[PDB]
């Protein structure tokens, strides 16, 4: 079984970083919606949902490879 | 002046597409893995080592359970995918 | 950038100009084949085509025939190839008899005299190519075992 | 002029600070030049700060934290909420030094130059660009050596200087 | 096959084959003297009847001779 | 009409005689299939690599750098490669030559457009070729020594495969 | 003779080839000859193809090989006749000498000096086409 870790501040840091990266990426690449003008609740929900998806994948992968 | 059709001159860009696709497929596949198929090496390096091992045993072909066939199939599959995508990107966009 | 165009710039003919059909590689290969290469008499077209086809005809008969496990496997395979060559020459002859009218023109394949010249060249080339394959397999042990002599 | 056997970059001029005619790939021909110069200056300044931040923690330490043996290792031993706070503070500083126009085609529309934030010769700009360009590669070297040897930079240089392997 | 499938399907297949032979290099040098067509309706009924009848006769003849030979001879 | 190197063959169409070392030698007609500039850039790269390999085979027979004999022992030529794949020297060489050859690939893109002479990397720091006549003489000498070096490296490595000695030791212990 | 022994005319080809090949032996004499002659013959093939189609007005058999300038000498207008005549004569002569070695095993000079060659036949190995000498015993007299 691949090693997963208990919740810590590192897990929170990775999740927060992935969420913020996905929020900025969603600001830049979403075609149909000063830089945060037009920023609405569905776009925030989509970006934070991708942020949990990317953060979960990154946390599981870094726990797999030993970076924790 | 290679015509790809009756009256359609087209640049195949075989040197660039071949070189760029080879480098862009080989370099990511230098990532090592500890599985016995790779033997501690990357996919490209395990493939090259298997080539050397089986060329050291000429006439005698690699056996069915030998990792050469799986390494060759995966490496050439990824290489062909890279060559197709590189031909698409460079011949179409050109920028 | 379109790769498929109407054939011969004619949109109503029953053909399309495709990379497989009309590229530079395809045009060079087709124009350099002996059936289409310029400057050849029909007899020499027959000679080249017959040499190639009669040369490769020996192999399947030698390796897979009913006498393949006997010491006379190559002799039987060559004889079977020669019989197939004679049958195909008869086919060529009757095709030319029923297909062409007797005309003065003799420099083209699709004339009566031209087809007779092509048939003569194909017979001589097929016999020569089959005999060459027989000689090479008879004298080289690599060809007898299809490479297994190296093991 | 940097690479004489390749053609000169058409989107490059000697007026640009640190110009050497060095763009063999042609990033300037495909991306906005002002965006590239702004990114180069920010990567530069951040790498200069990182070069200093990988050297000085080897000798002095803040008592509020635990002294990591390697100055690169400090992100693994301090609380990670420190790093999250540094991220958020850097983000508000990006929002404040800019006017909220943190995107291409929003930047430079005030006639803003690439890299100026109102903190101050054009020989000085070249000095900036070169001392940031050097600091980027130097930072890469210092980080990867401190990661591979698990020891400080000056400790590596003065004592042992063993070859790095992984 | 000749009693269930009927003509127009086979005629359209033969049309595609005629196109293929006319457009194939090194084979369009060879030309038919008679145009290839599908078998006619009555002809196909007759040919299916002939194959059917021959199968009937040969199957039962083989069965009756071999069964009587195996049991008694 | 006829070639100079092979007098009984018609002169190749893609060979005008402008490139250095052009004696009309293309009996198989490879310049009619491939681009002449691509083939010339390949010829110069193979020849320059062969010049370095020939000089290196001779010098590695003559002397080794300090500390090399600790790692390689008595291994010579080809036998070094495997050993120094493990030590890491060949990896560093592969890395930096690949880095240079990325810009070499861009240079190949320049020469396939017709905007760059094949093999021209503008690398003359010492200004040996300041006279176009001396430049022509140096181009002829470069291509002749490159082809001779290709032959030489073939001979040296296959003589080492046969005897295991190396070039100069085979010249001495024959 | 330390490599191949006392074989004279066609058993040299056979003996060398018996000792030629990776694994089979150490010689490469006939293979080296085949390699360099095949390079020359491919370069000749291109010339034959060019002269056949008419792209070149070169004479048949002319390779431009006259380093000593005998064409610019006197009496060179009959050299082609002497070449073709001695060529045909050598064709017949080597056919003679090979079919003499296949029966007596001597070689040319011993065969010329040993005029009753069926009274003293040198023992020689069978050629690489031994089936062709099979009718000599049964069908033919087999004087030797
Ligand atoms: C910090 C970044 C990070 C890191 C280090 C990793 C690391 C890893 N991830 Mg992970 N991941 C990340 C971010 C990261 N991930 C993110 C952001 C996401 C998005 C949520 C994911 C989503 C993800 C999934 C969903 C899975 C991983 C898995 C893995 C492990 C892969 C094991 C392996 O060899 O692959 C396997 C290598 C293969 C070659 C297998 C082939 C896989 C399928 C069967 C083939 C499908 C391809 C198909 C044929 C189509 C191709 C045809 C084409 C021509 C069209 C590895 C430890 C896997 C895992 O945890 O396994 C235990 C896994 O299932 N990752
Ligand atoms: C396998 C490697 C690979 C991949 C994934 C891409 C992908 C891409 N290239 Mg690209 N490229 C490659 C190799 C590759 N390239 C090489 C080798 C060259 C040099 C010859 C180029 C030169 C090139 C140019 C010059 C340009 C691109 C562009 C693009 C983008 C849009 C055009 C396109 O092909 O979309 C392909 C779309 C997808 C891949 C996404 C769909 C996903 C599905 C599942 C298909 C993917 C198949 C499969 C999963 C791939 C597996 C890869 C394999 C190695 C494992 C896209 C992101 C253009 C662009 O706008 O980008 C800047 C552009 O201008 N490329
Ligand atoms: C907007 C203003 C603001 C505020 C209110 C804070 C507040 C805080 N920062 Mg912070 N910071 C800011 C701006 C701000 N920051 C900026 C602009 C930057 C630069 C980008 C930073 C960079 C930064 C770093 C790098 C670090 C902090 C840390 C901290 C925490 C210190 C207390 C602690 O460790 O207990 C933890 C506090 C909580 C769990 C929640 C607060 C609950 C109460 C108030 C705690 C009381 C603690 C008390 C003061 C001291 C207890 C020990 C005492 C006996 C000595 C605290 C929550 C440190 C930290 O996160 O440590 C964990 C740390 O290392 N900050
Ligand atoms: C090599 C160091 C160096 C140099 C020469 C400059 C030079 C310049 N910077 Mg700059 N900068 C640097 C480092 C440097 N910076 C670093 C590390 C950061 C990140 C904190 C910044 C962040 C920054 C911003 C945000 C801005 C500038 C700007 C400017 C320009 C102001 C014009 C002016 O008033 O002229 C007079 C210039 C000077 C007198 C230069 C002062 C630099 C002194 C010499 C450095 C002192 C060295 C000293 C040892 C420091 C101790 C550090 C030690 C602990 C390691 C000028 C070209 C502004 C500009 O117009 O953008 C281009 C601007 O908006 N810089
Ligand atoms: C094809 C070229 C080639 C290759 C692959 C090798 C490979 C090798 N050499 Mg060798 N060598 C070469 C050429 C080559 N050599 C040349 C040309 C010489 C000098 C005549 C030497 C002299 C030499 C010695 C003395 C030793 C090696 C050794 C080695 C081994 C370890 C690497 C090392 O320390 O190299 C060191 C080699 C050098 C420092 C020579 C560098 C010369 C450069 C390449 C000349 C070109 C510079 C040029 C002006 C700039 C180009 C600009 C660019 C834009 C084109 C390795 C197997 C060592 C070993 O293991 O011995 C068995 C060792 O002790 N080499
Ligand atoms: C890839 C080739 C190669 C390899 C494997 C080595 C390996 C070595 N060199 Mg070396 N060296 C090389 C190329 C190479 N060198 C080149 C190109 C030069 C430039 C001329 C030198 C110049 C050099 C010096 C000057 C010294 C070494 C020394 C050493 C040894 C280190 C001993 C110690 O105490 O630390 C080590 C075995 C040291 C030693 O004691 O060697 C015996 C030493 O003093 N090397
Ligand atoms: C850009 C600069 C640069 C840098 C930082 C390095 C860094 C390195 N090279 Mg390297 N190298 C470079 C350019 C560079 N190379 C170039 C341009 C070439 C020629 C193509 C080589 C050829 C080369 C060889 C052949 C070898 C190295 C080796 C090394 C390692 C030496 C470690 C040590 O303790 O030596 C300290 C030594 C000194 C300070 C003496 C000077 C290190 C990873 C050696 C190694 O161990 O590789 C794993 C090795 O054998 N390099
Ligand atoms: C361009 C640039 C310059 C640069 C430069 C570069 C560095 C130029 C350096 C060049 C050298 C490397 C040329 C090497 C040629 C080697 C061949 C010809 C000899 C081959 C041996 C054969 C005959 C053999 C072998 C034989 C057989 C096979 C096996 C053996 O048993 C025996 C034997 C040995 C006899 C400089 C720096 C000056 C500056 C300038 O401003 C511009
Ligand atoms: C091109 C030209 C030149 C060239 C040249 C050189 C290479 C010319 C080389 C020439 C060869 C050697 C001429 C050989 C002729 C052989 C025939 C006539 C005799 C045949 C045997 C007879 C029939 C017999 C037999 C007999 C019977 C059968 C059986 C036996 O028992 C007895 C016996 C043996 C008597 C050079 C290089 C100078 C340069 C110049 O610028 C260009
Ligand atoms: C090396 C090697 C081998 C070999 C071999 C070789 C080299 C064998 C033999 C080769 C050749 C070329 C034989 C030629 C025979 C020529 C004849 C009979 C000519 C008759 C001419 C006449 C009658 C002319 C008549 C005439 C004509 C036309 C014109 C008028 C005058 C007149 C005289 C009437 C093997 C096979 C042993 C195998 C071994 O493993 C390897
Ligand atoms: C492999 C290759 C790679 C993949 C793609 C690919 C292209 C499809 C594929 C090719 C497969 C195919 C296409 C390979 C190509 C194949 C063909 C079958 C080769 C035929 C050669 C015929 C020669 C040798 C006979 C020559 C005549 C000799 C000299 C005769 C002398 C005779 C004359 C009459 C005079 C009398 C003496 C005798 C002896 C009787």
């Amino acid at each position: 079984v691949p090693q997963t870790v208990a919740w810590s501040a590192k897990t929170g840091a990775v999740m927060v970083l992935s969420n913020i990266l996905c929020i900025v990426a969603g600001r830049y690449v979403i075609q149909v919606k000063g830089s945060f003008a037009g920023f609405g609740l569905p776009e925030l929900l989509a970006s934070t949902s991708l942020g949990h998806i990317v953060g979960s994948g990154a946390i599981l992968g870094l726990s797999y490879v030993g970076v924790l | 002046k290679f015509e790809v059709s009756d009256g359609t001159p087209y640049d195949l860009n075989v040197p660039l597409v071949g070189a760029a696709s080879f480098i862009g497929w080989v370099v990511p596949t230098l990532l090592p893995s500890q599985i016995p198929l790779y033997g501690g090496k990357g996919l490209s390096t395990a493939f090259f080592a298997s080539i050397g091992t089986n060329l050291a045993k000429f006439p005698a072909p690699p056996g069915m359970t030998d990792p050469f066939w799986l390494l060759c199939f995966i490496w050439h599959s990824g290489l062909f995918a890279t060559m197709i995508l590189g031909s698409i990107g460079y011949n179409g966009y050109a920028a | 950038s379109q790769f498929i165009k109407p054939y011969n710039d004619d949109p109503f003919v029953g053909n399309l100009a495709t990379p497989v059909s009309t590229s530079s590689f395809t045009k060079s290969l087709l124009s350099n084949l002996p059936a289409y290469r310029a400057g050849l008499s029909p007899l020499l077209r027959g000679v080249e085509i017959g040499l190639t086809h009669g040369y490769f005809l020996v192999g399947p008969f030698y390796k897979l025939g009913p006498l393949r496990n006997s010491d006379v496997a190559l002799l039987s395979g060559f004889f079977s190839a020669l019989g197939l060559i004679i049958i195909l020459v008869a086919c060529l002859t009757i095709y030319g008899v029923v297909s062409f009218e007797e005309t003065e023109a003799k420099d083209q394949l699709q004339t009566a005299k031209g087809w007779r010249q092509f048939t003569s060249g194909w017979l001589v080339g097929s016999v020569g190519g089959a005999s060459f394959a027989y000689i090479l397999i008879s004298n080289i042990p690599f060809l007898q075992t299809a490479g297994m002599s190296m093991l | 002029l940097a690479i004489p056997f390749l053609k000169a970059p058409a989107n490059l001029d000697s007026s640009m600070p640190g110009y050497a005619g060095f763009d063999p790939l042609g990033f300037s021909d495909n991306y906005d030049i002002k965006w590239l110069q702004e990114s180069e200056l920010k990567h530069g300044r951040v790498a200069m700060l990182g070069v200093v931040g990988l050297l000085v923690p080897e000798f002095v330490h803040l008592p509020m934290y635990d002294a990591a043996s390697t100055p690169y290792d400090a992100y693994t031993t301090v609380p990670a909420f420190a790093l999250t706070q540094i991220l958020m503070g850097c983000g508000i500083h990006e929002f404040r030094t800019h006017k909220g126009k943190m995107s291409p085609d929003n930047m430079f529309d005030d006639g803003r130059a690439p890299g100026d934030f109102g903190w101050g010769d054009a020989v000085m700009a070249t000095k900036e660009i070169k001392n940031g360009r050097l600091a980027m590669l130097a930072f890469g070297g210092i980080l990867h050596q401190q990661l591979l040897t698990k020891m400080g930079t000056i400790a590596h240089l003065t004592g042992g200087f063993k070859p790095l392997e992984f | 096959m000749f009693l269930i499938s009927w003509r127009g399907y086979w005629q359209e297949l033969i049309e595609t084959l005629v196109w293929a032979h006319e457009r194939t290099p090194l084979a369009n040098l060879v030309r038919w003297k008679d145009k290839p067509v599908a078998l006619s309706i009555v002809q196909a009924r007759l040919v299916g009847l002939i194959h059917f009848t021959a199968g009937y006769i040969f199957t039962y003849a083989a069965f009756v001779i071999a069964s009587t030979t195996g049991k008694f001879g | 009409a006829m070639s100079d190197s092979v007098p009984f063959l018609k002169q190749p169409e893609a060979l005008d005689g402008s490139m250095a070392g052009d004696v009309g030698f293309d009996p198989l007609g490879f310049s009619s299939i491939g681009d002449i500039n691509f083939l010339r850039e390949a010829e110069l790269k193979h020849g320059r690599i062969a010049m370095l390999a020939a000089a290196g085979s001779i010098a590695q027979d003559i002397f080794t750098f300090p500390g090399v004999s600790k790692v390689v022992g008595t291994a010579k030529m080809t036998g070094v490669h495997d050993i120094l794949v493990k030590q890491g020297a060949m990896g560093q060489l592969l890395l930096w030559l690949s880095f240079l050859e990325v810009f070499g690939t861009i240079a190949l893109l320049e020469t396939l457009d017709g905007k760059r002479a094949p093999g021209d990397f503008k690398f003359d720091p010492l200004n040996f070729s300041k006279n176009p006549e001396t430049f022509k003489r140096y181009q002829l000498a470069e291509i002749k020594n490159g082809r001779l070096a290709m032959m030489g490296v073939g001979g040296m490595v296959h003589g080492y495969f046969i005897t295991g000695k190396g070039p100069l030791e085979l010249l001495g212990n024959f | 003779t330390s490599v191949i022994g006392n074989v004279k005319m066609t058993s040299v080809h056979d003996t060398f080839l018996s000792m030629e090949g990776p694994g089979k032996g150490n010689q490469a004499a006939m293979h080296q000859l085949l390699l360099w002659l095949g390079i020359l013959e491919i370069a000749t093939s291109v010339a034959i193809i060019q002269s056949f189609k008419g792209e070149t007005n070169r004479a048949p058999g002319d390779f431009g090989f006259d380093p000593l300038g005998f064409s610019k000498k006197a009496g060179a207008e009959t050299m082609a006749l002497k070449e073709i005549k001695n060529g045909r004569l050598a064709m017949i002569g080597i056919g003679g000498m090979v079919h003499h070695y296949l029966l007596t095993g001597k070689g040319p000079l011993q065969f010329l000096g040993g005029i009753p060659n069926y009274k003293s036949c040198v023992s020689h190995p069978d050629s690489l086409l031994p089936w062709l000498i099979k009718p000599v015993g049964a069908v033919l007299p087999k004087i030797c």
